[PDB]
RNA sequence: UUGGCACCUCGAUGUCGGCUCAUCGCAUCCUGGGGCUGUAGUCGGUCCCAAGGGUUGGGCUGUUCGCCCAUUAAAGCGGUACGCGAGCUGGGUUCAGAACGUCGUGAGACAGUUCGGUCCCUAUCCGUCGUGGGCGUAGGAAAUUUGAGAGGAGCUGUCCUUAGUACGAGAGGACCGGGAUGGACAUACCUCUGGUGUACCAGUUGUCGUGCCAACGGCAUAGCUGGGUAGCUAUGUGUGGACGGGAUAAGUGCUGAAAGCAUCUAAGCAUGAAGCCCCCCUCAAGAUGAGAUUUCCCAACUUCGGUUAUAAGAUCCCUCAAAGAUGAUGAGGUUAAUAGGUUCGAGGUGGAAGCAUGGUGACAUGUGGAGCUGACGAAUACUAAUCGAUCGAAGACUUAAU
């Protein structure tokens, strides 16, 4: 199993060797290294932590998350690594391959690999019962006064009360989503690119952790 | 330009042979078709209605009347499929979407060549 | 781009009287939420300006209202000769920031950000 | 994009010009066909003389739909007008002319006859 | 709609726990040495950043 | 259900149907597992286990029902104030008008009918859905995390093959097994197909302006019309409910006695469901039982009690968006590309102005894929992110071990 971490770039086009098209996600995985390798002895679990993307090195009065601050030099210092954006455990991953230091490169998945790619979806912000829920709006002419409202919220004096995981309007997006069985079409090993099928969870510059499929 | 690692991962995509052509000109279209077993070309001629988008993901929109009936076929610009293109014809246009001929029939669909 | 709460129409005129006025007078107060929206505004004046073509001249006209600029000579000079004289040569050399904002703090009335924005 | 209370007009000599959609067929809840899916219809108007009459429930195969169908290699083909066939329970066309262009979808659907009676297929 | 019972004091006071304005976002001016909003002109002296304005 | 009773409510507990939103039971409508059959096969009948998921659109009627049409794997039955009117409607019913039949001498009346007929309320508390702050978690911090718990999902058709084989006189036609592709639903996303796109481009009418021409501006729904970038979107594009494991139900047994036989049960040992617990997805240490890993900071004073500002760090304030009601979150704050401007592109529009030329003129052609261009890509300190300020450790005790 492999994990690598990168930002989406966007969606594209590739035409297949029948003539298929095949829509794509640009994914970019340039600069990851294995941080930390955890240990059942040590952590009481199996994992690699995974770095993405380098920051500035530290300096006396960053203002910004641009330059690393002390603590998070120290700790990739110790894999002898530069300071990353981003960094995520891969439990997936088998400990004994990977080495602390050790880059991870786009190489390691190929084309026709079937994975599972996990993103924070995009925020929608405040958002009422029919967009959030995919609720039915009230009749729009006849005399009606319900339009977009969420409905009754529960019974009578049975219950006497809203009962939990009622849908309401609230906020909506910025959840983890995780596709499962999509497929690398192509691997450019020269941009550091990955070209995954299909469209992945979140916002363009948006972090995605690419997987081997758990399903099998 | 476009991102400029879209364009790169894209750009062995994108086809040179084909030929340049504006909304308003008669092409005529060789097209793959694979028929059960068989694989044969077909030619489809109309005017071009519609050019829209840029790289791999640009389309074409070619307008035909078909025994009577009035037929669009909407191809990607860089598709394998076709065979090659062919301008048989440069009209003259005021836009880029020609969509009022969609209405028009008969001699008020005429576009005045080039 | 900042609606300014005001109809399209509204906005538009706003952003063409505060333009010309900061071409008229040099200087300005205003809100800051207004202030950002006229450096754009403005600017892109100047830049019309400073090619000073009639195509330029042309298209500078329709953001510019007519206003009259009387010099101290007593000679009179409109808002549109202005931007293609005076302005457009003192920002011959200068790429972009023909504008700056300084905030002054809130105004007594609706503690709204009172801010001076000025040419240079 | 068709659904009921839709009306196709019927290229085929059948006898039936214009026809109404009491049903999709394929399954509960199925709400929309397009080209190359059987639909329950009435005749709402018939040419004289013809075999089917007015006011007859019969099942139909759609060939031409103004919405169109998107093919694999990312080409579409639309039509001018929505247009069905009048069809037998073996697939086979109630008529024996077919008119108009008619799409190649209707071939991977196994109405042989009708292709082949169609003027063209698109 | 309405108010079933009265608020207490306590409950009324418990709300107004976060009902207060905050100090001004103030530094001493380096020109004259009064306080300014910082990123704003000083009043008194009419100089930022080291500069008349 | 129709009733009986008159126990709460007459200083008001809104009443039928529909809509919106559900939630629960199982006496199971479909799908799953079985026993028996008057079970040849395909189909059925009946009974037992099973509530995981699913369980359609129309015509008539205020209707609920019911009938009908066309479907479907199936069109389940009930409870929740005949769920749900401070969520909606108001057709029926249950005010004032009017009319018919009928009854009444009459005024009038009729679970008879007909036409018309005002549905108020700014959420205090609990509850529910989102989103912050305080304190705690025995030093102060930056990250990465485990998962006690919790939620989500859970559905099915058809076709091909096995096989015209099993079975059957024939007609017809399996299981079991292996593939393929849909319906409905859920979720993510805008490459494509479309929608929108009020600071994008163009055409055009009336009128009033910029002195006039030319060229433009205002107003007329954005005046109107044809397109359309980003973003947001479905009807568009992807993906999902896979494969499995453990324990079981109704069942089916194996060995086996009480009970020399028999016996699935008593001891013991197997097998056995869409169901249970997992597997998959999301949340989760206020999990006060407050967990773990990695890294960073670590001094002087002192009344010897402790204090102090400072460290690591984080904020104020400011430039912002991928985030957003506001907080928060994220990108940045000169040792700087955060935004604006500028420069160059993408995409869009479709040939600017000016001038020349041809025409009597309306116009056409050339210069020239021209000119212009909100959000998108890149580059560039020109402008603004100034100068500053505030908060923020020095690590309790007991016992055991070392
Ligand atoms: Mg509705
Ligand atoms: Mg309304
Ligand atoms: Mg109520
Ligand atoms: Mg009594
Ligand atoms: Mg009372
Ligand atoms: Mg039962
Ligand atoms: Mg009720
Ligand atoms: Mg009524
Ligand atoms: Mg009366
Ligand atoms: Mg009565
Ligand atoms: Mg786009
Ligand atoms: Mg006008
Ligand atoms: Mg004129
Ligand atoms: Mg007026
Ligand atoms: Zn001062």
């Amino acid at each position: 199993t492999k994990g690598i971490l990168g930002r989406k770039i966007g969606m594209t086009q590739v035409f297949g060797e029948n003539g298929e098209l095949i829509p794509v996600t640009v994914v970019e995985a340039k600069e990851n290294v294995v941080l930390q390798k955890k240990t059942v002895e040590v952590d009481g679990y199996n994992a690699i932590q995974v770095g993405f993307e380098d920051k500035k090195a530290y300096k006396k009065d960053a203002k910004s998350n641009k330059y690393a601050n002390k603590p998070a030099e120290g700790h990739a210092k110790k894999a002898d690594a530069a300071p990353k954006r981003f960094i995520r455990e891969f439990r997936n991953v088998d400990v004994d391959a990977y080495e602390v230091g050790q880059e991870v490169s786009v190489d390691t998945f190929v084309a026709g690999d079937v994975i599972d790619v996990t993103g924070v979806s995009k925020g929608k912000g405040f958002q009422g019962a029919i967009k959030r829920h995919g609720q039915s709006r009230g009749p729009m002419s006849h005399g009606s006064h319900f339009h977009r409202a969420p409905g009754s919220v529960g019974m009578a004096s049975d219950a006497s009360r809203v009962f939990k995981g009622q849908k309401m309007p609230g906020r909506m997006g910025g959840n983890t989503v995780t596709v499962q069985n999509l497929e690398v079409v192509q691997v450019d090993t020269e941009n550091k690119v990955i070209l995954v099928k299909g469209n992945v969870p979140g916002p363009k510059k948006g972090l995605v952790e690419i997987r081997t499929s758990i399903k099998k | 330009t476009n991102h400029k690692l879209i364009e790169a991962v894209t750009k062995s995509q994108l086809r040179t042979d084909l030929p340049s052509f504006r909304p308003g000109d008669t092409l005529r279209v060789h097209v793959r078709i694979i028929e059960g077993t068989r694989e044969r070309i077909q030619v489809f001629e109309g005017v071009v209605i519609k050019r829209r988008g840029g790289g791999v993901s640009e389309t074409f929109t070619v307008r035909k009347i078909s025994s009577g009936v009035g037929v669009e076929r909407t191809f990607p610009l860089h598709t394998p499929k076709i065979e090659k293109i062919e301008v048989k014809r440069r009209g003259k246009v005021r836009r880029a979407k020609l969509y009022y001929l969609r209405s028009l029939r008969g001699k008020a669909a005429r576009i005045q060549e080039i | 781009y900042r609606k300014l709460g005001r109809t399209s129409d509204q906005r538009k005129a706003m952003l063409r009287d505060l333009a010309t006025s900061l071409i008229i007078s040099e200087r300005i107060e205003t809100t800051e939420a207004r202030a950002k929206e006229v450096r754009s505004v403005v600017e892109k004046l100047i830049t019309l300006g400073k090619k000073g073509d009639l195509a330029s001249r042309r298209n500078a006209a329709k953001t510019l209202r007519n206003v009259e600029i009387l010099n101290e000579d007593e000679t009179t000079q409109t808002a549109l000769q202005k931007l293609f004289g005076e302005i457009a040569e003192r920002y011959t050399e200068r790429q972009g920031g023909y504008t700056r904002i300084l905030k002054q703090g809130p105004r007594r009335g609706d503690g709204a950000e009172s801010v001076i924005i000025e040419l240079v | 994009m068709i659904q009921q209370e839709t009306r196709l007009k019927v290229a085929d000599n059948s006898g039936a010009r214009e026809v109404l959609t009491i049903k999709v067929l394929g399954g509960s809840g199925r709400k929309t066909a397009n080209i190359g899916d059987v639909i329950v219809c009435t005749v709402k108007n018939a040419t004289p003389g013809g075999v089917v009459k007015k006011g007859d429930v019969v099942k139909a195969v759609i060939v031409r739909t103004k919405s169109g169908v998107r093919r694999n290699d990312g080409s579409y083909i639309k039509f001018d007008e929505n247009a069905c066939v009048i069809i037998r329970d073996d697939k086979g066309p109630r008529g024996t002319r077919i008119f108009g262009p008619v799409a190649r979808e209707l071939r991977e659907g196994n109405f042989m006859k009708i292709v082949s009676l169609a003027p063209e297929v698109l | 709609a309405v108010p079933k019972r009265r608020t207490s004091k306590t409950r009324k006071n418990k709300r107004r726990t976060h009902f207060k304005i905050s100090v001004p976002g103030m530094t001493e001016c380096p020109n004259c040495g009064e306080y300014k909003l910082s990123h704003r002109v000083c009043k008194n002296c009419g100089s930022y950043n080291g500069e008349e304005v």
